[PDB]
RNA sequence: UGCUUGGCGACCAUAGCGUUUUGGACCCACCUGACUUCCAUUCCGAACUCAGAAGUGAAACGAAAUAGCGCCGAUGGUAGUGUGGGGUUUCCCCAUGUGAGAGUAGGACAUCGCCAGGCAA
RNA sequence: CCCCGAAAGCUAUUUAGGUAGCGCCUCGGACGAAUACUACUGGGGGUAGAGCACUGUUAAGGCUAGGCAACCCUUUGCAAACUCCGAAUACCAGUAAGUACUAUCCGGGAGACACACGGCGGGUGCUAACGUCCGUCGUGGAGAGGGAAACAACCCAGACCGCCAGCUAAGGUCCCAAAUUACUACUAAGUGGGAAACGAUGUGGGAAGGCUCAGACAGAGUCGGCCUGCGCGGAAGAUG
RNA sequence: UCUCCUCCCAAAGCGUAACGGAGGAGCACGAAGGUGGGCUAAUCACGGUUCGUGAGGUUAGUGCAAUGGCAUAAGCCCGC
RNA sequence: UCAACGGAUAAAAGGUACUCCGGGGAUAACAGGCUGAUACCGCCCAAGAGUUCAUAUCGACGGCGGUGUUUGGCACCUCG
């Protein structure tokens, strides 16, 4: 319900195509870029998809 | 020094064309099959090649029914 | 098993009638007695029903196993279904040949105004 | 290779419309001229049709 | 024979495997009316006694402080190593 | 040398040999020879090991061969270029995974079994272990 | 109000078979008769069919009982596997997610609707 | 100079190093979320696995028709073209949030239709090849920078330009060469810094066992297995 | 070898290559099509100079490959 | 049976060491490269042979490596 912050920590070069789409869907654009997003099962699911290259702050 | 083999037919693009829950118009082919791998249930016709197609508009429903536990495609009114 | 054989002979029509979604007039026939039910399309609920085990038909007829009885039952079930607003039925022989009592019942149910 | 021996024939309307169906026959199984009722579209009626060549 | 048993909090492949790396092994106790209990046993302890016949006749498992008489019901052994991967104990 | 008396199909795609064995328990005898390694056991390899064992036991006790070579293996002939169809069946193999009890022995002393099995083990292309019937 | 039977269904083995027992009030079944011929036999009234009702529940059928056989079936583990890492890379492991098949404990001798009949309320 | 940016595929071809339509690029126009990602819901699976109920194939024993042994029974395996079963994923569809100029349609212009390696699933091959043929994802192609001595295709990471600023990735921190100290172990082999079966009182750890002050082992310990870490031999090539 | 069909390879939607693994087709049928009615296999056991009864349950059948189907048969017989 | 099956013509076989041109290291022959089935060398087990006795010498049935070293595989370099 409340907004979480999500940073991209690793590159999106070479990532599976769907994983790149997911980053686009979180609104992440470059390394160290942080987005604030409403915490949602949907937003959480995207994060789970790209956990290896995304740090969450709650 | 040769192969007696070499041959194969063209793939016949069989299979489920509209899955569970899909909205179909009357006439829409649902399944293309060889024999009745799926049987025709309510609001579903069966062609000469055992093509199942929607007799009415609605939603495709698969269902196991009957004493043999056979799969049936029906169109549900929705 | 005679009953199974008969039920085998019945299935094709009964399945068809179900597919057509028609109101069905099912006829059972036993050496003594004869029966007629009008059943909804669902095949679960009976709309109208006549037989020689029923007191009113049993009294009005001589033997229950006769072709004369089958004419009574045909007439009864038809009248009772027409009361229920059942017009146009599909006739389920139930595996008996369309003949003798079964056809007699059918004819009487046609004469009374059931359309088939 | 071709193993087909069934002779093609033209069935012709017994009305003088000249409408013909085509088909084939095994000439051994059917030596005589084939005859069969078929809908003639010109006279819009089912009439007898009889075999003829081609 | 009496063995200490600890009730498993974490279950499944990743946990089961970690136990086995730690010299313990997942096991389950079931039978009677009580629900099946998932327990950890010490491998060396159990395996050392599995040569004795009495082991197969009956042992006591101290689970959650409570002594429970159980017979060995099933053993899953390693493919080729002399190890035990899992045991089923049926309450006696 | 063992091979199927007949087969549905003369040639078989290579495939893979992943997994652990199914028949991993001494089910007929008292002692068995179990595979620790993975590999193909040829029919020749199987018979070499069987002869080794049998000679040693000296017509005492029973031996169970629990592996059957039923996978035909083809080789291209020498001085043939790639192509013109799959090669000819040269030999049969049995796919061995870790755990597979390949042979079993009974009605002998355990020490004689261990020796018989060590001798057979030396004819085989992967590692093995002596195993006993268990409760 | 039951308790039964008959018809038509739902459902399609936790429902099934097998075995045992039980039932004729009705019903159901077997049954009786069929040059006289409605109808029937690629021969036969077996079946189909018709006219019947003396007999009998023998068979069948229904019901009950029976885990005997099938069926169902956890928990736990195991296999595999999506993603990301690692390796000793013909094959594996680790983190996380998912998670069988087999087997075990056990379950189970169905549940339900409409109509009609008999008995009994 | 600025912006975008492929393909080495499919189908057909007297075609195979050509060409055509399609796929992929671009430009204009129309259209506007119909698209992608995720959660949830609904689907169909017959793959991995597994299993032996079928079809085959396999072992032992029983029972026995037959003439040793069917067929059955019990036990036990195997399967690309077996299945009583059966995932993960993927795909199809719906619902919904957030993010995104997405999707689609009609026109102008192409280019390409020799692909490569790497991962994963496979066929072929010897589970050989910097081999070959597919599927799928990545990179190269058309991609600089850092690492991997040097090294298209691996790891990290996408270069608008300038800066004698700072933080980090992979990878590193004795000297070449930018950057590390402390502590705890193990290894003695320059193992590290090529190579297996197998061999061996090398050595470290763990959990048991046998035998022993009624005397073990060759007057106090001793013997042998198991689970494990690290080492040794096995180990021969041509300019240095 | 060249077109077509079936299976496998093919990675549980579709599709997917090799001078990869296996087979088929280049027709047949005026009924072997339509429909109404009817019917239900294989193989054994046992008794009889094909017949009867039982078991069994489709292991049969399908004009012709394989695959998927098929008892309400799509299999088998007959009338029109 | 336009079956070369999207079907160049209605109508078509060969030779060239007498040869020619345009190309290709897209593609063979030499040598290099990769690979190591094969080969060669080594080793493991030890059936046995060896009067007796596995191991003086030899080493069946099988197994594991090394070399690049035979026979091969591939088509990476080179056909201005």
């Amino acid at each position: 319900m409340a907004t979480i912050k999500v940073t991209q920590t690793k590159s999106s070069i070479g990532r599976l195509p769907k994983h790149k789409a997911t980053l686009r869907g979180l609104g992440l654009r470059k390394i160290n870029h942080t987005v604030e997003l409403e915490d949602t099962p949907c937003v959480r699911g995207m994060i789970n998809k790209v956990y290896y290259m995304v740090k969450v702050e709650e | 020094g040769s192969t007696r083999n070499g041959r194969d037919s063209e793939s016949k693009r069989l299979g489920v064309k509209r899955f569970g829950g899909e909205s179909v118009l009357a006439g829409n082919i649902i399944v293309r099959q060889r024999g009745t791998k799926f049987h025709a249930g309510n609001n579903v016709g069966i062609g000469k090649d055992h093509t199942l197609f929607a007799l009415t508009e609605g939603k495709v429903k698969f269902e196991v029914k009957g004493p043999k536990n056979r799969k049936f495609v029906s169109i549900e009114a929705e | 098993d005679k009953k199974a054989s008969r039920i085998r002979r019945a299935t094709r029509a009964r399945r068809k009638i179900a597919e057509l979604g028609a109101t069905r007039l099912v006829v059972h026939r036993t050496p003594r007695h004869v029966y007629a039910q009008v059943i909804a399309a669902n095949g679960s609920e009976v709309i109208a029903a006549a037989s020689t085990v029923e007191k009113a038909i049993r009294e009005q007829v001589k033997y229950t196993g006769n072709v004369d009885a089958a004419k009574a039952v045909g007439k009864a079930v038809a009248e009772r279904a027409l009361e229920k607003g059942v017009t146009a039925v599909a006739f389920d022989r139930s595996g008996f040949q369309y003949h003798g009592r079964v056809a007699a019942l059918a004819e009487s149910a046609r004469e009374a105004g059931l359309k088939f | 290779a071709k193993k087909g021996v069934r002779e093609k024939i033209r069935l012709v309307s017994s009305a003088g419309t000249g409408h013909f169906y085509t088909t084939d026959k095994n000439k051994r199984n059917m030596p005589g001229k084939f005859e069969i009722k078929k809908f003639d579209p010109v006279v819009r009626q089912h009439v007898m049709y009889k075999e003829a060549k081609i | 024979m009496k063995f200490e048993a600890v009730v498993r909090t974490e279950l499944g492949k990743g946990a089961s495997r970690r136990l086995r790396h730690a010299g313990k092994f997942p096991a389950v106790v079931y039978g009677g009316e009580e629900a099946a209990v998932a327990i950890v046993l010490n491998h060396d302890d159990i395996v050392n006694q599995m040569d004795k016949p009495e082991f197969y006749e009956g042992i006591v498992l101290v689970i959650d402080g409570k002594e429970v008489s159980v017979k060995p019901q099933d053993v899953q052994r390693h493919a080729f190593k002399p190890k035990v991967e899992h045991m089923d104990f049926i309450r006696i | 040398m063992l091979q199927p008396k007949r087969t549905k199909f003369r040639k078989v795609q290579t495939g893979r040999n992943r997994g652990l064995a199914k028949g991993t328990d001494v089910s007929f005898g008292e002692f068995g020879l179990k595979a620790v390694g993975r590999g193909r056991l040829t029919a020749r390899q199987i018979e070499a090991a069987r002869r080794a064992m049998t000679r040693h036991v000296k017509r005492q006790g029973k031996i169970w061969i629990r592996v059957f070579p039923d996978k035909p293996i083809t080789e291209k002939p020498l001085e043939v270029r790639q192509g013109k169809g799959k090669g000819n069946v040269e030999y049969w193999v049995a796919q061995i995974q870790p755990g597979k009890v390949m042979y079993e022995m009974g009605g002998v002393p355990e020490e004689l079994a261990r020796e018989a099995f060590r001798l057979a083990a030396r004819k085989l292309p992967f590692k093995t272990t002596f195993v006993t019937k268990q409760v």
